[PDB]
């Protein structure tokens, strides 16, 4: 008996659902096939329209208590929560019904998590992460726009494993892939303490892959795992390719000024 | 009822609602009605999200948009991202260097391989490949289907076939379905042999596997996929060969490495499955869907051979009106009387709704009203009212006119410039040409049927067709970054490492007013970024999106969008399952994300 799965999408690019099936260890081929069972998702179900929308009462009400939601993307408030409409309805209707008997709640990415590019000033449809919706439910935060393929079926393989949510910190998030900064275990450390930075894009230093911090790098306040596991099965990771981090993985990074002004 | 564009529309019959429409990126409501016969006679097409990145960008830095608007979506991840670092570089007159330009191309076509082959399997087959009959199937006669369809592909063996219905049959037996759940299995709409199904799910397995890998040329050069990073004046992945550095020689060898596996895989397994399948429809007469196609469609070319040399783009684009193949009609994005959009039927307003917005002057303010015969509420939605606003979808147009775009407006494109002599369009018109000899003849004769005589001109308007060119285009955007990446090396090693052009990174080196535009050729079809910048910042920027053009509700005039069309004049074998709805649909390979933005 495979652990249900019902993956809802609210307001969202999809690049969650995307991250999600480049797993490499796990294969997301064999998440569905044999780790859990994925009986609701937009993205890759069969049914559409009415009979998309029976599989969810017929899963809550035979694995009430026994299924996770998770959750892509967010719901707006404003429009009536019509900025966001499934079945002609709100779709803060459907993340709601289907919370109520969820024995866990994760919020993939930063949409969920704390709002992401909608949520980024003026915000005009009032798009709210999940946790501040859902106010009575343990939620587990997996943010990251998006987060790294193997830290998403990492959480997933975790709870499959223990039948428990992974250990968080203050802010919701798996200390197991969230408790390092980037700038901790960077391989251009060694130039950050050698004062050896990058000045202007494709110079003598940028070629020798000096530090990027000058050009807005803000691994030194960015908690991920990119710096280690990195992306696309350790194939690189955004400094590695020699952008700085746009510190994708914390609450509100689209507000807190360009991402090329450095950290003072 | 009225007609328009020779579409006879009439509501009067039985009304059908898919709500939600799934297997696409993000939302979408589709509403037909059905004659007495189950014919569609009336389709509607309802963008139901948006997220307001057009407003958001205001006040913000032009440097840092890319990354806003590449969050539009992450299934064509990157390709906002391109038509923003592109519009910038047009409104502050910077060009870049050619190592940047050979990256940015790499990197465009790698997304369109892995969009439209991961489209094809993951949400589109499932609409001709019926996954119970699979079950079925002979391991034995689907080997032997497997040789006639690919020789090529070694996959092919009677007992690996049989390992994988063991896994399926195993899957299905525990009572846990999964993906497959409540799905239309065993509807006369399926036409394929138990055989065909079996060989059609494994390679869904297999490019479920091998996708992950395609990706891994963004992550060398952009850090990450999805969204990989770019820049203003460039590519931040510096290069020294002998260096430490993002991008040495062992580097672009693994890129390499990633690129022969592509141009295998869309051969020999992507390419291969679609024109069989395309056959066996064909063979059955599900040639509906044409929609537009058969007479008005537009794309705004892309990949010129040269950098920054439009006569040599190796998708030659422009418009065609009515069907007529030899009159490609030049199209200039910064024309303000050609792209269009209007906002008659959608939930935004202007100060005049009677006309037509060019992005430069574009406007975006909500406005999300129902018509006084819409079935429910504002908030809870029965029946929507078609003949008032009904879409977070703007409608764009060209000169007015409705059109489609996408892979296949492209091909039809590059089709009709290769017959007006234009030889950078060779090769699409090679595969077009060669795949409707599969289609009408060789895959036939292979598999006993009976051989056919369609023209391109009668098999490319259809949903096959639609589908056909994606596959096609996947293999040519293959063939093409092949050769991109030798001009690289090349570029490279005759002693140009240049990777950015800085000249004019820093505001104060900019004009205190601009505007720019940046297009793209993105998977989906035609993609516009417009910009102004005003003392530093952006004063507006507008996206209209592929699926903006093909989802699109009716205009001032009430002509109907690429979607709507589509589905018109198509029989449903059982109006309560929208497997035809789906099928059609799919083909435009719908992003609602995009679409409104
Ligand atoms: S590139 Fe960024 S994370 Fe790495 S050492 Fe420099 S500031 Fe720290
Ligand atoms: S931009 Fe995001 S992907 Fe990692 S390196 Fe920074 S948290
Ligand atoms: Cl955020
Ligand atoms: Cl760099
Ligand atoms: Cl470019
Ligand atoms: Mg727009």
């Amino acid at each position: 008996p495979r652990t249900p799965v019902l993956w809802l999408h609210g307001l969202e690019c999809t690049g969650c659902s995307e991250s999600f099936i480049r797993s490499a260890h796990p294969l997301a081929k064999d998440v569905v096939l044999s780790m859990i069972s994925l009986d609701y998702d937009d993205t890759l179900m069969a049914a559409a329209g009415h009979q998309a929308e029976a599989i969810l009462e017929e899963i809550m009400t035979k694995y009430k208590g026994n299924y996770i939601l998770a959750v892509e993307g967010n719901p707006p408030l404003n429009q009536d929560g019509m900025s966001c409409i499934i079945g002609g309805r709100p779709f803060i209707e459907q993340l709601k019904y289907v919370a109520k008997d969820a024995k866990a709640i994760i919020s993939w990415g930063s949409c969920a998590s704390w709002g992401c590019v909608q949520a980024a000033k003026p915000n005009p449809t009032q798009a709210t992460p999940v946790h501040k919706v859902i106010t009575d439910k343990p939620i587990i935060k997996v943010p990251g726009c998006p987060p790294i393929a193997e830290v998403m079926t990492g959480v997933i393989t975790y709870m499959l494993t223990f039948d428990r949510i992974p250990e968080l910190d203050r802010q919701g998030r798996p200390k197991m892939f969230y408790s390092q900064r980037i700038h901790d275990k960077c391989y251009r450390r060694p130039h950050f303490d050698a004062g050896q930075f990058v000045e202007e894009w494709d110079d003598e230093s940028a070629r020798k892959g000096f530090c990027l911090y000058k050009m807005g790098c803000k691994g030194p306040t960015t908690y991920n795992a990119c710096s280690t596991t990195r992306w696309n099965e350790g194939t690189s990771f955004p400094i590695q390719s020699g952008h700085g981090c746009i510190g994708c993985s914390e609450d509100g990074f689209w507000d807190k000024g360009s991402f090329y002004d450095r950290l003072t | 009822a009225y007609a328009t564009q020779g579409f006879n529309l009439d509501d009067r019959g039985r009304r059908i609602v898919v709500d939600p429409v799934t297997r696409i990126e993000g939302h979408m409501r589709c509403e037909v009605n059905v004659d007495a016969n189950n014919v569609i006679r009336n389709a509607v097409s309802t963008g139901t999200m948006w997220r307001g990145l057009e407003v958001i960008l205001k006040g913000r830095d032009p440097r840092d948009a890319w990354a806003f608007v590449e969050r539009i979506c992450g299934v064509c991840t990157g390709c906002h991202a391109l038509a923003s670092v592109r519009a910038v570089e047009n409104a502050l007159d910077i060009r870049i260097p050619k190592n940047a330009h050979l990256i940015r191309e790499i990197m465009a076509k790698t997304l369109q391989v892995h969009d439209h082959a991961v489209h094809f399997y993951h949400l589109h087959a499932l609409d001709w490949v019926d996954v119970m009959s699979a079950l079925k199937a002979d391991p034995k006669r689907t080997s032997e289907l497997q040789q006639l369809v690919s020789p090529a592909h070694p996959l092919s063996s009677a007992g690996y076939f049989r390992d994988i219905q063991n896994r399926l049959k195993r899957f299905v037996e525990s009572g846990q379905l999964g993906p497959f759940m409540n799905g239309y299995w065993g509807s006369k709409a399926y036409v394929l042999p138990p055989e065909a199904n079996l060989m059609a799910v494994t390679h869904y397995l297999e490019a479920l596997d091998l996708q992950k890998e395609w990706v891994k040329i963004h992550t060398i050069f952009g850090g990450k996929n999805p969204h990989p990073n770019y820049l203003v004046g460039g590519v931040p992945c510096a290069i020294n060969l002998d260096g430490s550095a993002p991008v040495n020689m062992e580097r672009l060898s693994f890129v390499k490495a990633r690129i022969d596996e592509i141009i295998e895989f869309n051969k020999n397994v992507y390419v291969p499955d679609v024109l069989a399948i395309g056959t066996l429809y064909k063979q059955a007469g599900w040639l509906y869907g044409g929609g537009l196609a058969a007479t008005n469609v537009l794309d705004y070319g892309e990949y010129p051979n040269v950098a920054y040399n439009k006569s040599t783009d190796q998708l030659p684009g422009g418009a065609i009106l009515n069907g007529n193949w030899d009159e490609v009609f030049p199209v200039d994005p910064r024309d303000s009387q050609q792209v269009q959009e209007f906002v008659s039927h959608s939930w935004y307003k202007y100060a005049d709704e009677s006309v037509g917005l060019h992005p430069w002057d574009g406007v975006t303010e909500p406005n999300y009203v129902l018509g006084a015969n819409t079935k429910g509420t504002r908030t809870r939605i029965e029946q929507i009212d078609e003949s008032a606003k009904y879409s977070w979808i703007k409608s764009p147009r060209w000169r007015g006119h409705a059109m489609e775009v996408g892979p296949l407006s492209r091909y039809i494109l590059a089709y009709a410039h290769a017959r007006s002599g234009n030889k950078y369009a060779e090769r699409p018109k090679e595969q077009l040409e060669y795949s409707a000899q599969m289609i009408n003849s060789a895959i036939p004769k292979a598999l006993g049927l009976p051989e056919t005589q369609y023209t391109l001109k009668q098999l490319l308007p259809s949903t096959i067709g639609r589908t056909l060119a994606r596959a096609l285009e996947s293999q040519y955007c293959g063939e093409m970054m092949h050769s991109d990446w030798h001009d690289l090396v090349a570029n490279i090693r005759a002693g140009d490492t240049a990777t950015a052009n800085v000249d004019k990174w820093d505001p104060a080196t900019w004009p205190l007013q601009a505007k720019g535009v940046g297009t793209v050729a993105a998977p989906r079809g035609a993609l516009g970024h417009w910009i102004r910048i005003k003392d530093g910042r952006i004063e507006n920027y507008q996206c209209v999106v592929p699926t903006t053009w093909n989802g699109s509700p009716r205009d001032y005039k009430g002509q109907i969008g690429a979607f709507e069309a589509s589905l018109m004049n198509t029989p449903m074998v059982n109006p309560e399952q929208p497997v035809e709805i789906l099928r059609t649909l799919h083909s435009f390979d719908p992003c609602l994300a995009c679409s409104t933005h």
